């Protein structure tokens, strides 16, 4: 079963270098080209380069010549992309792709994509978030159903993981995309349950921020 | 490099109806071996892209045949015979006839559903936050459609514009609505200096705006 497992999100300083990995499984590694694609939050996709692990033969988009360097480790079946001279505009999500085009055949096999590695190039320092419970005072819905919330603010870098009751509460929840303001992020989430569920039972907001080794649980009390 | 132009930039289609996207290249994509390397990708919200079509009209496996592609030279089209809620997302055409490979700009397909008014909720600051000398007033505006909405904050009747942090989700595939969060942050002492807080939403579903509000008094 083809799987392309990419490395974790990275916080990198400007001018520095990053080595992104793409561990593959489920097919003969040396037999297919691996491509690297960039996606910057602007619905834009850009082709960087490709490598044939069987020979180490690589092709680069001139825009990235110098910036990117592909390597492949035949023993561990892992392809790599090194990015250098980083600057803020290099912050994006980079994908490794087993595209599927077979040159000799000039035909196609199914494409498999890695999950993507989000790279944040900044000199901002890592900061743990403050988690606040949001219980209704007026805005609530009140009768029939009630909506609670969780505010996660002042953290860096992304991402943060937020769940309700460890994820057992999944319907009726909306987690809003983090917004960066002055080198710090803010994220919120709401959960709507019936009036009979809460306060009767416990509803907790679980927040994790691995960048800072933070894991907090906030119970929403009346 | 070959520029790939897609149109429309965005389209709203109702479920059950047909749709079509266009992609234009700055140069012919006809290769000397008689093949035209033009593919179509779909990237659903919070997912990696995934090809649907290769060589202008060949469909990948696991793909329902509601999707068909056609065109030649510089003109290409993706056609969906019948749109489903799952079609939501960004569509891209890419060319591999010319090096380096270049992608189109993208076309967002959004599902057009019946108008739905927001359910608005308001929350005062948490004791925990106030204890840190800060105060965030939060307003959630959930499950609405269309996406255009306008919210205003008012402290004791007057409009506050500074200190607002808004965030919208993308269209939910399950119900085709959007949700939005609006947080107004103040200092603890400025917060305690006022009485009523209000969140007002102006949206096409009504001529009179939805207003959620709370008075801070004591107790
Ligand atoms: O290389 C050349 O100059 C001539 N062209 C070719 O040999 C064929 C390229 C075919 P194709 O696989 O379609 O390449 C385009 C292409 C490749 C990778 C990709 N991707 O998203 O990973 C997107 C698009």
């Amino acid at each position: 079963e083809v799987k392309l497992q990419e490395s974790g999100a990275e916080l990198v300083r400007p001018g520095a270098s990053v080595k992104l990995s793409c561990k593959t499984s489920g097919y003969i590694f040396t037999s297919y080209w691996i491509h690297w694609v960039k996606q910057r939050a602007a619905a834009g996709l850009e082709w960087i380069a490709r490598i044939y692990p069987g020979t180490g033969s690589s092709y680069y988009n001139v825009k990235f010549k110098g910036k990117a360097t592909l390597t492949a480790d035949k023993s561990s079946s892992t392809a790599y992309m090194q990015l250098s001279s980083l600057k803020s505009d290099d912050s994006a999500v980079y994908f490794c792709v087993r595209w599927g085009f077979i040159p000799v055949r000039e035909d196609y096999v199914l494409d498999y994509w890695g999950q993507g590695t989000l790279v944040t190039v900044s000199s901002a320092k890592t900061t743990a978030p403050s988690v606040y419970p949001l219980a209704p005072v007026c805005g609530d819905t009140t009768g029939s159903s009630v909506t609670l919330g969780c505010l996660v603010k002042g953290y860096f870098p992304e991402p943060v993981t937020l769940t309700w009751n460890s994820g057992s509460l999944s319907s009726g929840v909306h987690t809003f995309p983090a917004v960066l303001q002055s080198d710090l992020y803010t994220l919120s989430s709401s959960v709507t349950v019936t009036s009979s569920t809460w306060p009767s039972q416990s509803i907790t907001c679980n927040v994790a921020h691995p960048a800072s080794s933070t894991k907090v649980d906030k119970k929403i009390e009346p | 490099d070959i520029v790939m132009t897609q149109s429309p930039l965005t389209l709203s289609v109702t479920i059950g109806q047909p749709a079509s996207i266009s992609c234009k290249s700055s140069q012919s994509l006809l290769y000397s071996n008689g093949k035209t390397y033009l593919s179509w990708l779909l990237q659903r919200p919070g997912q990696s892209p995934k090809r649907l079509i290769y060589l202008v009209s060949k469909l990948d496996s696991g793909v329902p045949d509601r999707f068909t592609g056609s065109g030649s030279g510089t003109d290409f089209t993706l056609k969906i015979s019948r749109v489903e809620a799952a079609d939501l997302g960004l569509y891209y055409c890419v060319q591999g006839t010319h090096f380096p490979y270049t992608f189109g700009g993208g076309t967002k397909l959004e599902i057009l559903r019946a108008d739905a008014a927001p359910t608005v909720s308001i929350f005062p600051p948490s004791s925990e936050q106030l204890t840190s000398g800060g105060a965030s007033v939060v307003c959630f505006l959930n499950n609405f459609y269309p996406k255009d909405i306008n919210v205003k904050w008012k402290i004791d009747g007057s409009e506050r514009q500074n200190g607002v942090l808004n965030s919208w989700t993308d269209q939910d595939s399950k119900d085709s609505t959007y949700s939005m969060s609006s947080t107004l942050t103040l200092t603890k002492d400025e917060y305690e200096r006022h009485n009523s807080y209000t969140c007002e939403a102006t949206h096409k579903t009504s001529t009179s705006p939805i207003v959620k509000s709370f008075n801070r008094n004591e107790c």
